[PDB]
């Protein structure tokens, strides 16, 4: 998947060539970036079930119509709660991921590829989650580069699904 | 395509000569400017899609005869190339502004793209007017003070304006 | 295909992959790398000597006189392409070796078999050479830009599902190539419109314990077998046996008149 | 303009040993490319050198693209 | 040419995609090695001419019958010392032109692709060529993240003339 | 577009061939649709304004936060009105042109092909589209052949939709 | 490619407009003659290899100049190629007398087509000859009233004919 | 392709007659010359890289402003594919020689290759230079009489020298 | 394998819950449908030498290359193989009524076989044409009204030709 390592190794070996220089620097920026990604990664970790609540909250409080029609793709009744929180948690443990490896490429092996038809076939709205995302965004507590890193992740989910 | 080192370098070679150090120092101060560059870069990334679709809305607001049936706009197929358009002019928007030269967005853009939208009959004016209106935005949104170190970033703002314009003059 | 089964069928390269396509006002790194691919994907991944390369078609595809399909054209129709896996190979493996050099997949139909076959007969290697490339899978695939690239291992429109298990037949591995005269090994699955069971990557590999014999290395053998003892109940068999009695099932295999199709290690 | 020694082939014949530009505009998606995997970067004037032996895939596949020929010039 | 910023936006377009966090950690890396790379290309300028004649002399000392042997590809007359100081000006220029660029680009770009057919067809050794460079790797007097990157360069030239 | 026309006229010029009595089957049972199909497009543009604006009331009612959340993408104002009333519209009157075609062609041509982008780009969710086709169903009023194809059309849509 | 069906439904879709009753009414009696365009098609391509090789030998006994050598008929080749051009001129005129449409022709076969001709030194003037003996050929086989249910097919041999002329006047 | 009998094969096909007597005692006489031919050919190819690399050497010597920086030889790409040029033509106005005609030559090499020199900035006066200088090298090693059966061998040379002469006059 | 009463037990311990009203009452319509089940059973059962030899006599007779000399079915081994084949479908449809559910039929007869068949050139049509045979025989003899307690056998029946049809199926 896509990281900066992976990537440089895949272009230099389509190429048929050494590493030189360039993927060297390449690496340097991966470790200026990587001891930030881990932190926000950690923090994420540590506060992920408020968040994961506060989101699918959100996003039942800007939808409230989620929240008391009937039917398999909404979150009236406990069976569709608990489906939304698995999903907002799976958004941010593959946003926790992305900061680990320093690329979007767990949330485009895990999540990005193939979301579009999903939520078309399970007539699950990409709004939804768009709200998840910017509870996320906004209650992260990060602030740096960690905070950079990681709203470039959550933006680029919000991107992919918007 | 070239980069802002690379630019020199050739005419350098071409010239057969070593970078004086005038062209050295002035890739220094690109170095030093360069945390604003991959700012302004994260900025438009990040909002690339509510940049394209603001912009397209505001495009087919005024000027509705592009949306209206028979219009160029009009059909899905049309309007998601349209939309699909603006977000390419809008990416190599964001090459030209990381790589710092102008060379990405000439050479895989904009060539042949007035020569294309005039044999599909798209009005290449109406698709200046949506890189304005993408302009804008992504000025505003680049010179967005809060959540971000202040700094002077006019420079940077300049030089993506003068890629924006480039677009849409190639395209007009 | 995802990590989890392209690890285990050994094809997480190709499916990481990213199509190369010749843009316009391209640098001359990037004519470079499209050269390079087309002689690792069109030549099947053989090591390229430099008295081997089409220097007037490379300066044709540099000085954007052809295309890329023209310039994929070129390495097909040379005497390269010829020497390697046409004049020495039977028919059917060559065919075999196109669809996988030209489109990228393994034949489908033994009806592509009998296409190909007939059209050389008529028409020469250039006319069954150009059918390929000039086909719709190939324009729609790769048009007059893109690089040809492996596909059998990915879901295609107007795809049999089979393929994908021929797939692994014609391609054995990212540091395999083409090189050793050869006989297909989907001959008898496209006669019979069958499919073989795919042994690739760590597929292969079966649990040994204490069964293994002493140098614990088990063996599948793939045979075919009717009755000639006790009674058979299947066409196909399979039998896992250690080294040690390797030759014994051999033999008895031979006694009994079975035919072996693919004996692996597992 | 360069180009007959690779299009040409291998027929020897002085029928094959003719090649032609095509000049064609308006490739635009249709329905006929909709599984295309590559994109088209170009609805402009293209121009396509075919050898006399392969003009009649090529034209036939600019007309299932939708693509107009203007002009077709000796090489 | 294979600098790190052409390269990161050549990957991303290849994919259709925006820049990523991958490619803004590429640019933090060439960030990081910029300043060094053009103090690296500054000493190499001020003592190009001195490096220069350091270097055909080291070859003449390695190689003395290219001093005394007649031919048009070797040095025995002015022509030919002539010839031998501008090809190692062109190799010592375009090294501190991969300094600026960051890669081996312009290596690759003006030097690289091609010599051996020119090698071979006027008939000059890369030895020569090779101990030149390694002349400069000992002699250009450089340190730290500026001497990294400058013997990169000078040992990707050596190892494609070798 | 496809038709049965033009698809009998593509199939036997991808092979070459003259139009054999398989093409002049798949004419004739082009000639025996055809005139239900007809009449079910009269029958449907002589009602189309009421079923335009119960289809769209259908939609209001069903899924009432489309009238009181402000947003671009939702009908709370009189301009998101318009444009729902628009887009159903639309929907009424290629499915029209389907039944005077014979087929998905005028939906795949005019619609269906890029509308993913479209409700994703814009956030306008592919269920209320579903609503307001099965209210089309349920509404025009149609019987024997007619009603058969315009709902095949109808269904078209609301399978490409989810 | 269009239909006579999707022809009037573009149109109607390029104005935003719902079929009219008169255009309904006038696709409705062209359902009512199908029955007859089926009937041509098959007649035509029930008697191509007739039409085609009477059509060639009538031409080259019009115009000698055409297979004495040196022509552009002349050699087995030549002589296939244009038999080929002949048949293929036949079949997407047939083509377009089953859709109703003259898309097929226009696009798939006439595109490029005069053009091409004249890149090759073919004399289209001839070809446009050959296309009206075929024209008369096929006019007379779709009228003859031996063993079919009577009825006037003048409209549809109209249409023929047209489609005919189009052909010669593209390759003229 | 033609060579020197398929040449005037052509001619007579064309103008459907059989080759008269003249024709056939001319190509009689180039067939009592093939032997000459043949050692002319053979003498180019095992002296093509010497010819190619001084004549190249020559080129460069004189007008030196093709190897400075900025002109065109410059850079080891472009050194690499002049030279590859020069042996190109070489090889072509060999198999001109060896076929007795010079259609290989002009089909594959010449034609066009004006264009594509202007095209690319290449200039042609220079490379024609280097195509007399290939000339006056390939002659000169022709007419050694050393090593070789005694005899007159003007009339391949005179050959030879037209077909560099079509590419230096084609070239520039 | 399973019969009818162990596929819902397996069903409901894989969803882990006892199983419901419905499933008890439909497993009591089954068990109030058990003495026709076992009267289907026997009634084929009695006939099933007379079932296979009567329908391979006719399979022969309708395809006569099965038989010539160098068909599969020539030479009294492999005539032999053919007529145990025709046998144990016939077997294990019993064993398949018998138990009320298709696993033992799909397990140990049905799974593997079409590869067999075609690994050993065994023509599977033909076998699936045999089975028809079978099945027609075998669905008359269960209907039989004669010397048996009238009642409704249609669901029974309508299960045997299911599970005949799959073998069919599986065949070919
Ligand atoms: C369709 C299958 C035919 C049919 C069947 C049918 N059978 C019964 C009832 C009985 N059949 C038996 C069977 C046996 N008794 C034995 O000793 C043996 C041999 C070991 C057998 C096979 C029994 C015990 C009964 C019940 C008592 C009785 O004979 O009436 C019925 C009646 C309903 C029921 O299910 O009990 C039916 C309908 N009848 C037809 O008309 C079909 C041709
Ligand atoms: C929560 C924001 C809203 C909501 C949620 C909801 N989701 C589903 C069903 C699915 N969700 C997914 C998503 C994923 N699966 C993955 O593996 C990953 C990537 C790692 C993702 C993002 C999928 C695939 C489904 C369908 C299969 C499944 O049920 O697991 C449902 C149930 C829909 C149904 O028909 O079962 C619900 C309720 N619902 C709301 O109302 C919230 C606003
Ligand atoms: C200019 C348009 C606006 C602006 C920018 C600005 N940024 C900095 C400094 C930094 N920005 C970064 C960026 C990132 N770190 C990450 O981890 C990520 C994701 C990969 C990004 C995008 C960094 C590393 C720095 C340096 C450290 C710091 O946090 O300051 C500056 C300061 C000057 C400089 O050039 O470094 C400025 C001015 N500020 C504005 O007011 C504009 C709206
Ligand atoms: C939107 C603001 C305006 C508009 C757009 C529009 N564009 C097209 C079609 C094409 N656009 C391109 C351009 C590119 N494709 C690329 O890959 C790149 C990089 C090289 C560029 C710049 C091309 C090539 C096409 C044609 C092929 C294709 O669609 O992929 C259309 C569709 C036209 C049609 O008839 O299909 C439209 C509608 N139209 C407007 O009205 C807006 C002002
Ligand atoms: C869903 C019910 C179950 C499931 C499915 C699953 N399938 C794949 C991958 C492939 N499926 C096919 C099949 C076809 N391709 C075709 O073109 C056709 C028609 C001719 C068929 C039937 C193929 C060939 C593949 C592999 C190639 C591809 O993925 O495109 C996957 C993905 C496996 C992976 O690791 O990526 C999955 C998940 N999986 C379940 O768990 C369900 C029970
Ligand atoms: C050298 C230490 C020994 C040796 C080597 C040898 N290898 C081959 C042929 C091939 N080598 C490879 C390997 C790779 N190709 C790749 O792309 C990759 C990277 C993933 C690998 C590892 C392949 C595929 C071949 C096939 C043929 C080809 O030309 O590519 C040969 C050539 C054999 C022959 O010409 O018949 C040789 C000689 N031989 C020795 O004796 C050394 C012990
Ligand atoms: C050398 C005497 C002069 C010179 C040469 C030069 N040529 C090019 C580039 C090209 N030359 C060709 C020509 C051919 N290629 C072929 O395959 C054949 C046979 C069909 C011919 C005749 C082509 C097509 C090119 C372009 C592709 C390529 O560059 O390889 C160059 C390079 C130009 C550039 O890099 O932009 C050069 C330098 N230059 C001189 O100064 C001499 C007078
Ligand atoms: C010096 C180490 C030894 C040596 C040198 C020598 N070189 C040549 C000729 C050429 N050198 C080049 C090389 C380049 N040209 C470029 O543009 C670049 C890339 C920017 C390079 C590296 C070339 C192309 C030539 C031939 C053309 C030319 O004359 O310029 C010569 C002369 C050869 C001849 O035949 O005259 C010599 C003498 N000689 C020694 O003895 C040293 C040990
Ligand atoms: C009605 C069901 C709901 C609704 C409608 C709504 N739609 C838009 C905007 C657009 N709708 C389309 C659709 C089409 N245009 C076409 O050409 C065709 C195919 C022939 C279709 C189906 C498009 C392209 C747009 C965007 C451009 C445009 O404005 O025309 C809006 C406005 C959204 C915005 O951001 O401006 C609205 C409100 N919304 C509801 O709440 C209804 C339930
Ligand atoms: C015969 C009445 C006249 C004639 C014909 C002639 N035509 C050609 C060559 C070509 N004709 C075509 C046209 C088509 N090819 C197609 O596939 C289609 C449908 C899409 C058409 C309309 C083409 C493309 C060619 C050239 C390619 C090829 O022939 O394969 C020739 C040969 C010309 C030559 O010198 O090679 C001839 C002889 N010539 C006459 O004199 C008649 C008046
Ligand atoms: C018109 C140029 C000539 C003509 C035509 C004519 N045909 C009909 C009617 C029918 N013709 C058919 C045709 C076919 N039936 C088949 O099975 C096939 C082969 C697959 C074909 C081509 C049919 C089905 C009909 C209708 C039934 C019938 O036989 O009457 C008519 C009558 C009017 C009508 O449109 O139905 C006419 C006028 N008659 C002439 O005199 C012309 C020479
Ligand atoms: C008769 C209708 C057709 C036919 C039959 C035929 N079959 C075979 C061979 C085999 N048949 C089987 C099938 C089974 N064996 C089992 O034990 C089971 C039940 C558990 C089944 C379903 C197998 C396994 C074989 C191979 C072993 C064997 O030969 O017994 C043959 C022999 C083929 C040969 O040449 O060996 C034949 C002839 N042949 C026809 O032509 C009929 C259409």
């Amino acid at each position: 998947m896509k990281t900066p390592l992976t990537e440089a190794v895949s272009t230099a070996d389509s190429q048929g060539r050494f590493l030189s220089s360039t993927e060297l620097q390449i690496a340097f920026g991966r470790l200026r970036q990587a001891n930030a990604g881990l932190q926000a990664a950690k923090a994420l970790t540590d506060n992920a079930q408020s968040l994961v609540n506060g989101a699918a909250q959100a996003v039942y409080n800007k939808f409230p119509y989620t929240t008391q029609t009937q039917g398999n793709n909404f979150a009236a009744d406990q069976r569709g709660k608990d489906k939304c929180a698995r999903d907002i948690g799976y958004y941010l443990r593959i946003v926790t991921y992305c900061l680990v490896a320093g690329g979007t490429g767990p949330l485009d092996e895990y999540l990005i590829a193939g979301i579009d038809e999903i939520n078309r076939t399970f007539d699950l709205s990409p709004s939804w989650y768009v709200e998840a995302l910017k509870y996320i965004k906004a209650n992260h507590g990060l602030s740096g580069d960690a905070r950079d890193e990681a709203n470039s992740y959550l933006d680029y989910a919000i991107n992919a699904l918007s | 395509m070239f980069d802002v080192f690379t630019r020199v370098v050739s005419q350098a070679d071409a010239r057969g000569e070593y970078l004086s150090g005038s062209q050295l120092d002035a890739l220094s101060a690109t170095v030093a400017e360069g945390n604003k560059r991959i700012d302004s870069v994260n900025r438009i990334t990040g909002n690339a899609s509510a940049i394209v679709s603001n912009a397209a809305r505001a495009l087919f607001a005024e000027q509705p005869q592009l949306i209206q049936p028979g219009g160029n706009a009009y059909t899905s197929r049309r309007m998601a190339a349209c939309l699909r358009d603006m977000e390419i002019i809008l990416r190599y928007v964001t090459y030209a502004t990381f790589t710092g030269d102008a060379s990405v967005l000439e050479d895989r853009c904009l060539n042949g793209l007035r020569e294309t939208y005039v044999a599909l009959g798209v009005p290449g004016a109406s698709v200046a007017a949506g890189v304005q209106k993408m302009k804008e935005a992504a000025l505003d949104i680049v010179n967005d003070p809060n959540g971000i170190t202040r700094g002077d970033c006019s420079a940077i703002v300049a030089e993506i304006a003068g890629y924006f314009d480039r677009a849409a003059a190639a395209v007009a | 295909t995802s990590l989890v089964s392209a690890q285990r069928l050994g094809i997480v390269a190709v499916d990481e992959a990213i199509p190369l396509e010749l843009r316009s006002r391209s640098t001359e790194e990037e004519v470079d790398a499209v050269i390079l691919a087309v002689y690792r994907q069109v030549l099947g991944n053989d090591h390229l000597m430099s008295q081997e390369r089409l220097t007037s078609a490379e300066s044709l595809l540099r000085g954007r006189e052809i295309s890329v399909r023209d310039f994929v054209r070129a390495v097909a129709l040379s005497e390269v392409y010829r020497q390697k896996f046409f004049h020495s190979n039977p028919q059917n493996r060559f065919i075999e070796l196109n669809y996988k050099h030209l489109l990228g997949r393994a034949p489908y139909d033994q009806s592509e078999i009998a296409f190909h076959t007939d059209l050389y007969h008529q028409g020469g290697y250039e006319a069954e050479i150009n059918s390929y490339i000039d086909s719709v899978e190939y324009t729609e695939n790769f048009g007059d830009w893109v690089v040809p690239y492996f596909r059998g291992f990915a879901t295609q429109r107007n795809q049999k599902t089979v393929g994908f298990s021929r797939s692994f037949q014609v391609y054995r591995g990212y540091a395999t190539s083409d090189r050793s005269g050869s006989r297909s090994r989907l001959t008898r699955e496209l006669a019979r419109n069958t499919a073989s069971p795919v042994y690739a990557g760590s597929t292969a590999e079966s649990l040994r314990g204490t069964s293994a014999g002493s140098r614990n290395q088990m063996y599948r053998l793939q045979v075919i077998q009717g009755a000639a003892g006790t009674r058979v109940r299947r066409g196909k068999a399979e039998y896992l046996v250690s080294y040690d009695n390797l030759s014994a099932k051999l033999q008895q295999i031979n006694r009994q008149g079975d035919t072996v199709t693919m004996i692996s290690l597992a | 303009m360069l180009g007959q020694s690779s299009l040409v082939g291998y027929s020897n014949t002085q029928a094959a040993n003719r090649v032609f530009v095509y000049e064609v505009s308006g490739l635009r998606q249709t329905d006929a490319n909709e599984n295309s995997a590559h994109d088209i970067r170009r609805s402009g004037s293209v121009f396509i050198k075919v050898p006399y032996a392969r003009m009649n895939d090529e034209m036939r596949r600019i007309s299932r693209l939708g693509g107009t020929i203007v002009n077709i010039r000796p090489y």
